This record gives C-alpha cells, structure tokens and sequence, in this order.
C-alpha cells in the first residue's frame, strides 16, 4: 500500500552558499545544509500525500529544530540541547500534498555539528505529525559550524625536552591556537645527540574524551604521522618544520562540549633510534575553524 | 648488492608509469608514481658507487619529468600551487626532489622570485640529516641550478633579485654542506670499513668539485671579491674540515680550476692557509700544483708578465720556510723538492739575476748544514732528489761560465757519495768540455783546479787538458805561462798517471807560448830570457816525465825543443838545443831495450839535426859523430846501414859514410833483403851525384850478378821491375 | 769515396779539427777513410770511427800506442795505394827521395806528410799525396800551418781528388785528377 504521506522539507534558503561535507560512519560521505549560530531557518514542509481515495487523520502537524547529541550509541540518553518547535497544523486531516510554511527565528546553535565514534552531534528538522499510533517522524539533518576569527595572541610554545645524557632538543611551535587550515612552522634545535637515532616523526594525535566525569572514554587516534627528519644528527643542526595541516580534514578543538565530550589535539615528538625504541613528548594545541573568506591579504 | 638491481628495477616501473600519466596530462597522479619512486633513495643499504649510479639514473629520469614540467610552465600551462602541492607527501625525499623541480621553474618563469626561493631551497636542504642522501640531492640541486644563478652580464628583466653576491654566498653554502658531510663520510657506517669510507671519499669528492667549478664559471667573481669572500669563504671551509683527504682533494682543486691571476696575490694568504693544513696532507702536491701553474703564467706571453710590485723571490722564501716550520714529521725529500722548485722558479722567473739563485742554494747548504744529517750516500731517495736539485743550476745557465763564476757552488759538492761525487764531477766538467769555453780567467783557473780537486781525490782529463790549451789560451805576453805553471803545479799534484797525457801538450802550449814570443820578438825584449825560462820550464816538465819514468815522449819533445831553439833565435839557443840534444841522446842510451823505437829516435834526431842549421861545425861535427856513435850502438845490420847513409847528408865527407854503408851491407845472410839495400845505396849515390860519380857505374854492374842467383817468390819480381824502372830514371835521355 | 788527412795533433798543437771541416765531414757519404797520422789521442781516431768504418791509420811522428801499423798498403778495385806519414824522409820535402819511395813499394798511389803543409803531385807515372796538417798543427820548419783534408773518388782506373784547405775563415778547394797507367 506504500506510504500514506511523504514528508519533504525544502528550505527557503536551501540553495545559497556552498557545501563543506563531513565523513560519517563506515566512511560514508553525507552532505547536509551548513548553518551558523544566529542564522534563521525557514522552509516549506511538503507533506506529499500519496494514497488517493484514502485519508490521513492526525492529532497535529509540527516541525522541530532539534539540536541534540547522542552518546555511546544509546537511545536512552539522547539529549537535545537545541529544541525549537514550529506547529504546522492542529489535529485534523491530510487529503492532498499540503505545503506548510515554517520558520525558526534566529536558531541558536552553541556547538558545531561534529560526529565521533561514541559522539554524534547533529542538527535536524524533525517533522512529527501526531497519528493515533505512529507519528511519521521525518528527519532533515543540518550541518552547523562554530565560527571564530583570528586569536589575539598565538604564543610560541618554546620548550626544552630530551632524555638525560642521551638527547636534548629545543622544539619551538610558533603558535599554540591554530585554525584548521594553518601551517605548523617552527624549529627543532639540537643541544645533545648521543643516541643512534633512526629518525624524527611528529604525530598529530587526537584524544576524544567521551562521557561525563568518571565515565571517561578517551579514544586516541593518530590522524597524521608527519615526517621531518631521518638518521642520527650531531651538535649544531637546526631543523625548521613545515607542515600543512590542510590534508588532514581536522575538527576544531572543542573544550568539553555540554560537559559530555571534549576534542583535544596533541603534537607528539616521536624519536626512534636504530634499536627501535620510541621517545615521545606531548604538547596540546587548540584548533578552531576560522572562516569561509575571500583569501588574500594578511595583517 | 642485488638490492641495487631491484632498486633501479622499481625505478623504471614508476619511471614509465609517471610518463604514462604525463602524456595523459595526469600531473598529480604522475608525481604520485614519482612519489612511490623517489622513496628508493630512502635506503642507505647501497654502496656510494651503487647509490651514485642510481642517483645519475634518477637525475636523468626526473629530467624527463623536468622537461614535462618545463613545457607546461614555459607555454603558460602552469598548474599553480606546485610549490605547496608537492609538500603533502609523507616520505621526505620524494617531497623535496619535487620541490627543487618546482623551484627552478619558478626562478626562470618568475624573475622576481629568484633571490627569495634561493634563500629557501638551500636552507631546506637541511630538511635531511643523512650524510649520503645529503650529498646527492644537493649535487642534483647544483645540476638543476647550474646556469640560472645571476651575474653582472645579466639579461635586463629587472624584476630579478640577486646578483654575483647572491651566487657566491649560495654556492659557498653548498661548499659548506658538502665539505662538512664529506668529513662525515669518514666516520659513518661500520668501523671495519674506514678504508671503504675513504676510497669512496676519493670517488664522490668530484661531486663537491663541481661546486668549485661553478665558482670558476662566475666571471663576476673578480680578484677583489674572490680574495675577500670566495677565497676566505673557501678557506673557512678549508680550515674547518678537520680531515686529511678532504683537505687534499679540495686544495689542489682550488688551484687547478681557479685561474692564475687569482692565485697571483694569494701567495701570502693562501700559503698561510696551507700552514693551517693537517700533517697528513700531501702539502708537496699542493705546492707542486702551485709552482706548476704559477710558472705556467710566468712563461705565457700576451700580457704584462709579472707585476713589478711582486717580488716572488723573497716572498716565496719567507713563506716556504713557514711551511717547513709549520710541518712536523718530515722526510728529507720534502724539503729537497721544495728547494728544487725554489731553484726552479728563481732561475726561470729571474734569468738575468744571478745572486738570487745564489741565496737559495746558499740557504740549501744552510738548511742541510743545520739538518743533522750524515754523509749522503746513494741508497736513500734523498740522493736522487739532491742530484735532481744540483742538476738544475748547471743545465739552466746558458753560458756555463756563470756556473764556474759562482763562489758558493763549491760547498754543494762536499756532501755527496763517492760514486755520485765522481759521476757529477765528470758531468759538470764535461759541460765545460762539450760546449766550447773560450779564454778562462784566473779566478776560474783556480775554480777548475778546485773542480779538479773534487774529482781526482781517466782520459776525461785528457779531453779537459786538450781544450785547456784553448780555454786557457791567453793573448798576454807573460801570464799564459803562469796559467801553464798553475797547470804544472796543481795538475802535477793530481798524481802520476795523468801527467803523461797533459804535460806533452802543456809543454807545447809552452812552445806555442815560446813561438808566441817569436811573434813578440819585436814586441818584447825579454822573450829571449822568457824562452830560456820556458825551454828550462820544458826541462822542468820533462823532468816531471823523468820522475814519471817516461822515456820516448821526452825524446821527440827535446827534438822540437832543439827545433824550437834553433828556429826562434833566442839567446844561447844553440847550446839549449845542444843541451837538449845531449838530454835526448842520454835518455835514448839509458834504458830502451827494443830496437825499432831506438831506430825512430835517431832517424828523427838525424832528420831534425840536418834541418838544424844552427849547430856550427864546432858543434855540428861533434853531434854528427855522436849521431854516428848512436847508430853504431845497435844490434841488427840493415838498420845501421840506413842510419849511416842518412849521416851523409850531415856533411851537406859525404862519400865517406857511403863507403861504410856499402860495407855494412856485406855481412847479411838472406840475399832477399840485402839486394834492395844495394839499390838503396845506388839511389843514395844518385841523389848525391845530382847534387862521387863513377862509383854509381860499377855498383850497377855489381848488382847485376848479385840479382839472379836466388830462388824466387812474389818479392823477387817486384825488385826486378823496380831495378828496370830504376834504370828508367837513370834513363834521362 | 775515400778520405785522406793527417798531421792532426788534436791534443798537441790545436784544440780540435776546425769547425767547418767537422760539418763537411758527416757520417754516411764516405765509404773509406785514410789518415796520414799525428792523431796524438784516440779522439780523432774515434771521431774517424764516428765518420765511417773503413778506416786505416799509419803512425805519425807523435802518436803513442804501438798497435797501429807503421805503413799499410791497399789494392782497392784497380789502384795500389801506399800509406806512410813522412817523417822517415831526408831533408823532409825532397823531390828525389819521395819518387824513390814508390819505386821501393811499386804502388800506384802514396800518402805522406809530416811537413804539415799540403802537397800533391803525379810523377814517374805515379801520384803522391801530402795532405799536410788537417788541424793547422804548428811545424818547426814552416811557421804558419793551414788545416787541410782530402777526399777521393775511385771508379775504375780513375780517381777524383777533393782537398779542402783553410785559408782565412772559409773552405777553399783545389781539384786534381789521376788516371791509372
């Protein structure tokens, strides 16, 4: 018999700008309307009624802008931190494809739409036509970013690390709060080399802390293993570092979103000798998306 | 080493699949093939030669990738962001080789981006820290950036940044990172293969040398900029290498590729840098190449020559010694060859000045006198080095009189081995001999006897004394004798064997001198007594043959002395010839045992004596009888018959001796010999007949019966036609 | 081509053969060599060895070694040649005595000298040579001595002569021919 009525959501400004895309589970590539905090959403819910001769009785028609985070693949704690509802129709009937105009004024969007493993932050318009037993729930996902301009100060992380009587190096990260399309420019400054070093590698590693308080599920993955050096150096060698983080598809460093998950990025200076040991040093950096902007000029 | 074979294997596979995507305009994925490709340079398991052959294989295949990227950008099909697009890969090596690929095009296509990218790519080279991969990529870089460096003679696309200053600081930094790693060649790898590291240092050093060839190509590098920046910048890289072979190949490469005039004024600075070299350095070859090319410019025409300011002589000497002073554990042949070059240059660059080479060889004696060395034998190579040393002065001087006129030439000869001392002494004398040396001064008269003083304590001397009469022929009416008298004394001190060869010519040199005063008879008024001194000086020299126990040589020598006395006319010459006549008479009568020599004596005595028409018959007749006495003292018959027959001419009584001559022929046994003597009396009668008469007729009849009474051989008919021909001259019809 | 010279005195009276004579004499062209004497040193004898190999020497008045022959004869092809120095001659230079010397040996050709002055003449159907001194070696009887050397070409019953004398500083040549009787 098919569906009694299909819910189709078309936004009044669903053609503007462009698309930015994000990678979903199983590597699937899904695209949903990019929004920003302070931007209104408006459209028409095309309730395409499909079965002629029949009738769709209902106890109301509404659309809800539901900004919610789902944690740990569980439906019992699906938590909506954004919830705006527009009523399209009261209890009644649907005998044909009726277009309902909806508009949520200046939808507040405190967080960017980010998807992790046990973390899934989504924004969507859920149309709920209350039927007698099963409400037709149609979801229309909407991607949202977290905007911020250049930081006032991006200080130089200039630190001495090494292993006593084996190695001492001065690594200098010129900045500490980079945006997602920045370049890590710095230097590795040897002051002591007594080990048969085989190479130096810098790993951009994310720690996805998930949950609330003691329920800490910090999944850790190395998206990048950037190569700068090889072999065992000597005293008096200076090593500039040049890494474009563009080819990493990074996410902004999110500091304890809703006190249920956090996103932090660490550079790990990994040093390997010929006998295959690894020496690591951890340094936090803040990332943050910056702007879709006309690329030119610099202060 | 099969790892190498599988290495280039995966190289072509990606080499021809990148060109696959190149032709398809798939630039991004073609470099992906190159990215999976240049990661073969990631290995360090290959030999440096093994890696070098692959590196050249890679340098030409990215060249095909280069000509692809060249025709893209050159005609405007420039894919942007390549300077950054290449910087996404993981492996460091493929990322960089693509970076230079984009970089060189950005230099050519964009003139304004020249200097800046030059100051980035070369620093980005230290984006690696391996010794071996570091060398090859930068020599690769030098190939890519070979001619794109700026210069003063630059095309005027005036967006360009960078000049000859940019180039010199560029490659000096290339010179820095190559010499430093080439020393890191020495201590890399495993310990057991230090020789392997150093032999491959002899191989890949030419790669660094290409950078230094890049320096010479820079015409903008003039004398001023080179000496202040490039030379010192090199010399900074000279002093910081702290490795022998690294320093050895470099230094000779600096001289050999940099031209002469650049090395003209670096004499003080560069050789101070040579003083900064290690003790393991072949400093010889460095200075060998120095004076080689320096003397090459000193003897090349089409130029000023050598600037008048530069006194190479004293500056070399002062800096050469410092090279000796700075060095430590040094074999003898080192200092010898350097002094050889000091002799070599000081003659070639200063031909017209002789006191300069004097000082250098003066230092040579002072060097080896201070050198605590014992008497130099022939065994060690030092003998052949100092021989080469001493050989040069004599050979180089055109007029060998300058060799003789050197006062300090004498000290050199003392320190040599007996075999060497004899060999060189006859050589240097032969040089005075083989070239015609004219009149020799008293100073060199003492020299030659001093040179003789080196040799004697052979016929070589006879050749020397042979020209001694010439090279010590003088136009002085007095001195020549003292020259001969010095020969009389000093050559008489040589021993006994030599004088037999030299006195008979020295005495006739006195006769020449004696007849030279026959010429000076009107010029001089003492010549008569000077000859008396000389004829007695002959007697002194003749007496030197007496102590030498010589018999026949003084005989004829007295005979010319008798001839010389009787021809010049000096006072008392008759008795002087008489005195000599008595001497020759006495010597002949004393010891000689054989007969033929005694025959020659009296026949030559009688021949001169007849020609000696100054002995009056108060002296002629007593000597005429004594000649008759001398003949009578013989043994065999026919010899005496000839002698007495010759005595007849002394009365020109004549026929008196002729009758005796007939009598002496009558007591012989063999008829063969006695009969031509009968003829030899007839013709003797014939000669005096035409100058007594009837004896001729009877004697002709007498031989007629005396002739046929014999048995015959090949000698019989010879005298028969002799007699018949004898009749034919008596046939005066 | 045969060569004739004599009265050298290479150590004794001069330094060596005059330079222009020693460029005219070069090895290869002359097939036989003849000398009169007064070598006084192996120098000229060895120098004659350098010039050619068919060399025959007789003793002068002043040569030293005894292995050289006093006189020598040769019958080359057609001619009979005698070889002496000339010191064994009455008042050296006598015309009658030298005519006798051939008359003794019955040769067709004689070489003599010892007078250091060049002479050459044909007489009593025979022909004589006095090359003199080829180094200008001094002589007691005659003051001035001129170096002079002789070369000769023998084909058949016929010998050409070439004698080069040293007057001044040049080579002056006089030419004489002989025919075997």
């Amino acid at each position: 018999f098919g569906p009694i009525c299909e819910i189709d959501v078309a936004l009044n400004d669903g053609e503007t700008r462009k698309m930015a895309e994000m990678k979903t589970e199983d590597g699937k590539v899904e695209k949903h309307y990019l929004f920003y905090d302070g931007e209104s959403v408006s459209g028409k819910v095309n309730l395409a009624f499909k079965q002629p001769g029949k009738r769709l009785e209902h106890q109301g028609i509404r659309i809800e802008f539901v900004g919610q985070i789902e944690l740990f693949n569980d439906k019992s704690n699906t938590h909506e931190f954004v919830n705006l509802v527009k009523e399209l129709a009261l209890p009644g009937e649907l005998t044909q494809s009726r277009s309902y105009d909806f508009e949520f004024m200046q939808v507040e969007k405190p967080y960017e739409s980010y998807i992790g493993a046990n973390v899934r932050l989504r924004y969507f318009l859920k149309v709920t036509i209350v039927r007698r037993l099963t409400d037709l729930v149609k979801e229309y996902d909407l991607i949202v970013h977290q905007l911020a301009t250049y930081p006032d100060v991006n200080n130089s992380i200039k630190m001495e690390v090494g292993i006593e009587d084996c190695l001492h190096i001065e690594f200098e990260y010129n900045k500490s709060k980079y945006h997602l399309k920045d370049v890590i420019v710095g230097k590795i400054y040897f002051l002591l080399v007594r080990i048969k070093i085989q190479h130096m590698e810098l790993q951009l590693i994310k720690k996805e802390i998930t949950g609330i308080g003691p329920s800490t599920t910090t999944e850790t993955e190395t998206i990048a293993k950037y190569e700068i050096m090889d072999g065992a150096p000597v005293k008096g060698e200076s090593i500039p570092i040049r890494l474009f983080l563009a080819g990493y598809d990074p996410t902004p460093t999110m500091r304890d979103v809703n006190k249920k998950f956090s996103v932090r990025y660490f550079l790990n200076l990994v040093l390997v000798d010929e006998e295959d040991r690894r020496y690591f040093k951890q340094q936090e950096i803040i990332l943050w998306r910056k702007a879709p902007e006309k690329l030119r000029k610099q202060r | 080493e099969k790892l190498l074979d599988e290495a280039i294997q995966a190289v072509k596979v990606q080499s021809f699949q990148m060109k696959r995507c190149l032709d398809k305009n798939k630039l991004m994925d073609a470099l992906k093939h190159a990215s999976n490709m240049l990661g073969e340079l990631r290995t360090s398991m290959l030999s440096p030669k093994s890696y070098y052959e692959l590196y050249m294989a890679i340098s030409d295949e990215l060249h095909y990738l280069e000509v692809y990227l060249t025709d893209e950008f050159a005609k405007g099909r420039k894919v942007a962001d390549l300077y950054e697009l290449v910087q996404y890969a993981g492996n460091i090596i493929p990322r960089l080789y693509l970076l230079i690929t984009v970089g060189v095009v950005y230099v050519k296509s964009f003139p304004q981006s020249r200097k800046d990218i030059l100051k980035d790519l070369v620093e980005m080279c230290r984006g690696v820290q391996h010794p071996l991969r570091g060398l090859f990529l930068r020599n690769y870089l030098l190939q890519c950036t070979r001619n794109i460096l700026p210069d003063e003679g630059e095309p005027t696309d005036e967006e360009t940044t960078g000049d000859i200053s940019d180039s010199m600081d560029f490659v000096l930094l290339n010179f820095a990172e190559m010499n430093k790693l080439w020393v890191r060649m020495q201590h890399q790898g495993h310990s057991r293969d230090r020789e392997k590291r150093e032999r491959e240092r002899q191989e890949l050093r030419i790669l660094v040398g290409t950078n230094l060839v890049r320096l010479s190509q820079l015409e903008g590098v003039n004398v001023e900029r080179y000496k202040q920046i490039v030379l010192t910048g090199i010399l900074e890289q000279v002093v910081n290498c702290r490795d022998a072979l690294a320093q050895e190949y470099l230094m000779e490469c600096i001289i050999q590729v940099f031209p002469d005039e650049f090395h003209l004024q670096t004499l003080n600075p560069f050789l101070r840098a040579c003083a900064e070299l290690h003790q393991n350095v072949n400093v010889k070859n460095i200075i060998i190449a120095l004076i080689d090319r320096l003397a090459l410019f000193a003897h090349r025409e089409d130029g000023p020559g050598i600037p008048a300011e530069i006194k190479l002589f004293d500056i070399f000497s002062q800096q050469v010694a410092t090279v000796i002073q700075s060095r430590q554990d040094m074999p003898s042949e080192d200092v010898v060859s350097l002094q050889v070059s000091l002799i070599n240059l000081a003659m070639k660059c200063y031909p017209d000045r002789v006191d300069y080479v004097d000082k250098v060889l003066e230092t040579t004696v002072e060097i080896f006198n201070k050198l605590n060395l014992e008497h130099i034998a022939t065994s060690s190579a030092v003998s052949k080095e100092l021989t080469r040393l001493l050989k040069i002065p004599v050979d180089t001087y055109n007029n060998i009189l300058t060799v003789l006129k050197l006062k300090h030439f004498h000290p050199l000869f003392e320190y040599f081995d007996y075999e060497s001392r004899k060999s060189m002494s006859c050589y240097v004398l032969s040089n005075v001999l083989d070239y015609n040396t004219e009149i020799v001064s008293q100073d060199q008269v003492d020299s030659i006897m001093n040179l003789v003083s080196t040799l004697i304590q052979f016929a070589d001397e006879q050749s020397l004394v042979g020209r001694f009469i010439h090279l010590l022929r003088s136009d002085d009416p007095d001195q020549q004798y003292l020259i001969l008298n010095t020969a009389r004394k000093h050559f008489g001190a040589g021993g006994n064997q030599r004088i037999r060869f030299t006195l008979p010519p020295l005495v006739f040199a006195a006769y020449q001198l004696a007849f030279r005063y026959k010429e000076n008879s009107q010029m001089d008024d003492k010549w008569e007594k000077k000859c008396q001194k000389i004829f007695s000086f002959a007697h002194q020299t003749i007496s030197a043959l007496i102590k030498a126990e010589l018999a026949e040589l003084p005989l004829r020598l007295f005979l010319q002395g008798a001839l010389a006395a009787g021809e010049i006319g000096f006072e008392n010459h008759e008795t002087v010839a008489y005195e000599f006549m008595s001497q020759a008479f006495s010597l002949y009568e004393d010891e000689i045992s054989d007969s033929k020599a005694q025959l020659a004596a009296i026949t030559l005595i009688i021949g001169t004596f007849e020609r000696m028409k100054c002995f009056s018959e108060e002296n002629h007749e007593p000597l005429r009888t004594q000649c008759a006495l001398a003949a009578s003292k013989l043994l065999k018959k026919p010899d005496q018959g000839r002698a007495v027959s010759t005595c007849a001419h002394l009365f020109w009584r004549v026929m008196e001796c002729l009758k005796k001559a007939l009598k002496i022929a009558n007591q012989c046994m063999d008829p063969s010999l006695q009969v031509q003597l009968f003829i030899e009396i007839l013709n003797r009668y014939i000669y005096f007949y035409e100058k007594t008469i009837q004896v001729l007729n009877q004697l002709i009849q007498k031989i007629r019966e005396d002739l046929p009474n014999l048995e015959s051989s090949e000698e019989t008919e010879q005298i028969n036609k002799h007699f018949h021909n004898t009749l034919e001259h008596l046939r005066s019809r | 081509l045969v060569l004739v010279l004599g009265d050298l005195h290479i150590p004794h009276r001069c330094n060596s053969l005059p330079a222009k004579f020693k460029k005219l004499l070069v090895p290869g062209k002359i097939q036989h060599i003849l000398c009169t004497g007064n070598l006084c040193t192996k120098e000229s004898y060895d120098y004659l060895k350098t010039l050619a190999g068919d060399v025959h020497i007789v003793r002068g008045d002043f040569d030293e070694n005894l292995n050289y022959p006093e006189q020598k004869v040769v019958t080359v092809g057609q001619f009979k040649i005698g070889l002496i120095h000339g010191h064994q001659v009455i008042p050296w230079g006598d015309m009658a005595s030298l005519a006798l010397l051939q008359r003794q040996f019955d040769v067709d050709i004689l070489i003599s000298g010892h007078t250091h002055k060049f002479e050459a003449f044909e007489h009593e159907n025979k022909f004589y040579i006095n090359p003199g001194s080829a180094t200008g070696a001094y002589n007691a009887l005659e003051t001035n001595i001129i170096p002079s050397f002789v070369l000769m070409d023998i084909q058949a019953s016929t010998v050409v002569t070439y004698v080069y004398q040293l007057i001044g500083d040049d080579v002056k040549v006089e030419r004489i021919e002989y025919k075997k009787s």
